[PDB]
């Protein structure tokens, strides 16, 4: 049939997680934790 | 843990030798190709005679035959307080000398598995499965989260990539994250689930035989020598006795008393 | 042990009945009719589960067999933490039964005594003989200040009194003041001059069959009734089990913890 | 609705006094239970006239005395009625009738309070340390087989009547206490004995138990740890039934003075059936 892939965890991902946090910027977090994140909105951009 | 305060200043306290050779116990392990070659049998009085000068009171020393170290390695119960296991080395017995003494020197808590219904993961670095038993051979599957296994196929066992033959012990680190199928003689071998707590301080190693080859963490990069895993050459055990029944001072002073608040009873030479 | 100041507007402190069923050890002494008569061998399996339904953990609970009374009498060794003695009573077995009882729960500082040469006296009201074995047949013969004996020449065998025969165990008291000479068959029985110190907390005794009857203290005038002599009539060893395990709340409640520096090291079942 | 919630205030100082009276019948009864054996030593029959004749005296008005014959202590624990106000029971003591005794005085001596137990139909379990059940008939061969939390049988099988634990056999009347918490599946022989769940209130102070024998025996709490001597545990020392008889009769006083009337139930059953 198919060996589809397989996919990363939590125990794999939440370093990946720690060493990505400190490109993050601060001066426009503000502005999207402005905006309202509905299901549609925080999901419409996973990966194009 | 609640804090505990304490100056800088204080003056430091009295020898505490004397105390816990009196309230304590040691216990050696030795293979019987010990007494084989003492060729004797009123040697454990004359060794308890020996160590009474040092200050070990007559029943506090007890020595524990065991047959060989692999057939050791199998259910270790160190029925005692301060724990020495000589350990004879011989080429192709380093990896089983490894996985005994990483086995006692580290501490562990596990849980059972069961290896007929469930597939296991692992938690992650401190987590690794040890199989106990008369003879274990361990065959492991990797699989999907559609349950197809890579390299392997569930349902026939000859795919499956073994990891351990014919082994009394075998401590088995595989790919943390992946579900894995088991298939391990359940009759004979025991298979458990452990996670690798801080270190156990009751027991030290005293390898006998060549080269610091003992590598007890797993992780490739890190081959720390402990000061536990202790060494000696040899010729003669009546040599190898003396030096340990001479150093004994130093060798409990390199131990220490055992901080776990345990949940398996089992039996325990105390005093 | 120093002064230990403390208040009387302190508040009580936690239930510590959890914590004691978590860190501790049951000990089961009952007799092999009982398993004969239950005709079973999972039943040690199930009462571990049910007392693990109490609070115990599923090692918690050791079970050991012992042949009868006498036999359990002869050298009463008690490898764990908190000790029941399953204790069946039958007719002409009332004194053993008491030696065995008292043995078990009073603390004994004691020394052993060559027969052979020197001649014994007792210290005291609490200075007993203890004298263990397959067969033990102490025969004593009062002497003097000039040591000729009394109703007893000091040669002839045949005119010493003898006090016990036959028995298992033998708590033997003399009066307190007088050298006497013994004669105990010395191959299959040890004689050991014992003091009694305060109880051993750490044991407790359920008659299970009629009345009362122990007596620990060998003091005619003070027969007094102990919290841990519990007495529980029956018909059926199941029946006693069940309610040992129902109510094993109030007997380790009943029951208090050892508390006395050992200077000679055993067994024991601990976590 | 009498009132059981509001408090009741006395007095420290004043004053000793009589028991005004009380109206529903003329006065009390005296109620002796005695076993066959008794009437065959004794061998007579106008006796039950004498003991009422010399009670007379004592001072029991006539009609107050009532004499229960019961063949012993095995068959008169089943279902033990007390058809009456003050009641003496003379057990004789026998050596392997300790666990009986104690059966029997744990069942009159205390207030029980008992359900039914289908058996065929349900598990059962125990609330706490005061219930028991209690099994009556002609032949109890009450089978236990305790449930571990997955229903299934720990030490037996549940299909399987053999792998059972026989907590009491052939017993006239058994007081079984399994472990407080778990499921059990009970197996009787449902067509000569009954069993109940049996909750134990205080005690049942109309009855007095005197052992006519040996030594004291009597543990009425199940708790090995107790073995409390009640007032009402009477003992005394026999060689002649009419000695025991006399005896009775004239420090009858003090046997009623030990007891009350007040603890009685209309019904003579020695158990409240709550169905
Ligand atoms: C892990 O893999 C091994 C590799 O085979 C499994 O061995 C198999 O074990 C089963 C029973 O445990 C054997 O079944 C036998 O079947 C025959 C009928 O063909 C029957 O007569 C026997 O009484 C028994 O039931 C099976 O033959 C055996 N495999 C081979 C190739 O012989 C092992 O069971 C696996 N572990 C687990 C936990 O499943
Ligand atoms: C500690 O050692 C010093 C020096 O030997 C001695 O004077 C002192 O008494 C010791 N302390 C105790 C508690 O024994
Ligand atoms: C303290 O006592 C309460 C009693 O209600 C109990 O629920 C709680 O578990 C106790 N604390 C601990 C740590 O056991
Ligand atoms: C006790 O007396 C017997 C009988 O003469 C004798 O055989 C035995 O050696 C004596 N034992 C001792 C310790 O004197
Ligand atoms: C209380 O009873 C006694 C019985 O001797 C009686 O003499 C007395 O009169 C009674 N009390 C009163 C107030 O009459
Ligand atoms: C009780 O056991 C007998 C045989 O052991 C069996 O025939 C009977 O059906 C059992 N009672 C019930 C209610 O199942
Ligand atoms: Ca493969
Ligand atoms: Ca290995
Ligand atoms: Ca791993
Ligand atoms: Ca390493
Ligand atoms: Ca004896
Ligand atoms: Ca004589
Ligand atoms: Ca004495
Ligand atoms: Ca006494
Ligand atoms: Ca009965
Ligand atoms: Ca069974
Ligand atoms: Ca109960
Ligand atoms: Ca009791």
């Amino acid at each position: 049939t198919v060996r589809q892939d397989l996919e990363r965890q939590l125990t794999n991902l939440r370093e990946e997680f720690n060493s990505l946090s400190q490109e993050i910027a601060m001066a426009q977090l503000i502005d999207l934790a402005l905006l309202p994140l509905d299901m549609f909105s925080m999901f419409s951009g996973i990966k194009s | 843990n609640i804090p505990i305060t304490g100056s800088m200043d204080t003056v430091y306290s009295n020898s505490t030798r004397e105390e816990v050779f009196l309230t304590s116990t040691l216990c050696l392990y030795y293979p019987t190709e010990a007494s084989t070659q003492i060729s004797d049998g009123e040697w454990k009085d004359s060794l308890s005679q020996m160590f009474l000068i040092k200050g070990w009171p007559t029943g506090s020393v007890y020595f524990k035959e065991y047959s060989n170290i692999v057939d050791f390695s199998v259910d270790p119960q160190l029925y005692c307080d301060y724990n020495l296991v000589l350990m004879k080395y011989d080429q192709s017995l380093e990896l089983d000398m490894s996985e005994l003494a990483d086995l006692i020197l580290n501490e562990w808590l596990c849980n059972p598995m069961d290896i007929t219904l469930y597939y296991y993961q692992q938690s992650g670095e401190s987590n690794k499965w040890i199989s106990m038993g008369s003879s274990c051979t361990v065959k492991v599957c990797p699989l999907n989260t559609q349950t197809l296994g890579i390299g392997c196929q569930t349902t026939n066992v000859d795919s499956f990539e073994t990891v351990a033959e014919n082994e009394k012990l075998a401590i088995v680190d595989v790919v943390d994250g992946i579900n894995h199928k088991i298939n391990l003689t359940t009759t004979t071998c025991t298979i458990r689930n452990c996670k690798k707590l801080g270190p156990r301080e009751n027991v030290a190693v005293i390898q006998v035989g060549g080269a610091n080859i003992l590598d007890i963490t797993a992780d490739p990069t890190t081959n720390p020598q402990i000061e536990r895993m202790m060494r000696v050459n040899w010729k003669r055990w009546w040599q190898v006795f003396y030096t340990i029944v001479d150093y004994i001072n130093q060798i409990v002073q390199v131990m220490s008393k055992r901080s776990r608040s345990l949940n398996s009873a089992a039996f325990y030479y105390r005093v």
